[PDB]
């Protein structure tokens, strides 16, 4: 269910990550558990500046972060979102 | 002691915009004047409540603020620390740490902005290092 990037649908991702932009959790502590998840599912060697120090010319807004790892994992002979 | 009431005190220092920069150098940032004109004076319960409130009033600052992209500005909204570039981080430590300069072991004040840095978690372990 959220083990790995295959067990999500691209809305379910796009939910995720737009929890995270949005920092809607109860404490600091479920938003570091989120950031960590996101990292861990995506595989991308930037982490966490994904959301928080995007790369010159990145659409850092949810939907442009969901394809930025999307078009990556694609790339770089990885599995892709479930449907 | 960090869970025993204080008022905050002490001036600060001026920053700039590479202020978070500062936090992964030296002995780390200092606590922003216009944060502390904002801050001295008011009660806290515990430090705890001291660093929630000097995230919130960087959300609130217009310099301050500025210089963090959406996400980290929901993020100090909240009264969270802000996440930090990731090789400054360790392990589960991923944003920004208060940092005493005279430790509170040694009669270091709790809540005095002078004795207060912001520090990254790869610079606050190597100062605290020895
Ligand atoms: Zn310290």
């Amino acid at each position: 269910l959220k083990h790995s990037i295959s067990d999500y649908t691209e809305a379910e991702f796009l939910q995720l990550v737009t929890t995270i932009c949005n920092a809607d959790t109860s404490s600091e502590e479920e938003l570091v558990k989120l950031v960590t998840h996101f990292e861990e599912m995506t595989e991308h060697p930037s982490g966490s500046a994904l959301i928080y120090y995007p790369k010159e010319g990145d659409d850092d807004s949810p939907s442009g972060i969901v394809n930025t790892v999307k078009q990556w994992r694609a790339a770089n002979g990885k599995s892709g979102f479930k449907q | 002691k960090r869970n025993k009431p204080g008022k905050a005190t002490g001036k600060g220092k001026p920053v700039g915009d590479k202020w978070l920069d500062d936090a992964g150098k030296d002995s780390g940032a200092p606590i922003p004047d216009r944060i502390a004109d904002k801050l001295r004076d008011k009660e806290f319960k515990s430090f705890d409540d001291f660093r929630k409130a000097v995230w919130e009033e960087v959300s609130k600052d217009p310099e301050l603020s500025k210089n963090l992209n959406p996400s980290n500005k929901s993020s100090v909204s909240k009264g969270y620390s802000p996440f930090t570039p990731k090789n400054q981080q360790v392990g589960g430590r991923k944003v920004y740490e208060l940092h005493h300069d005279k430790p509170i072991s040694q009669g270091g004040e709790v809540y005095d902005m002078d004795n207060i840095r912001v520090t990254t978690p790869k610079r606050h372990i190597d100062i605290h290092r020895g």
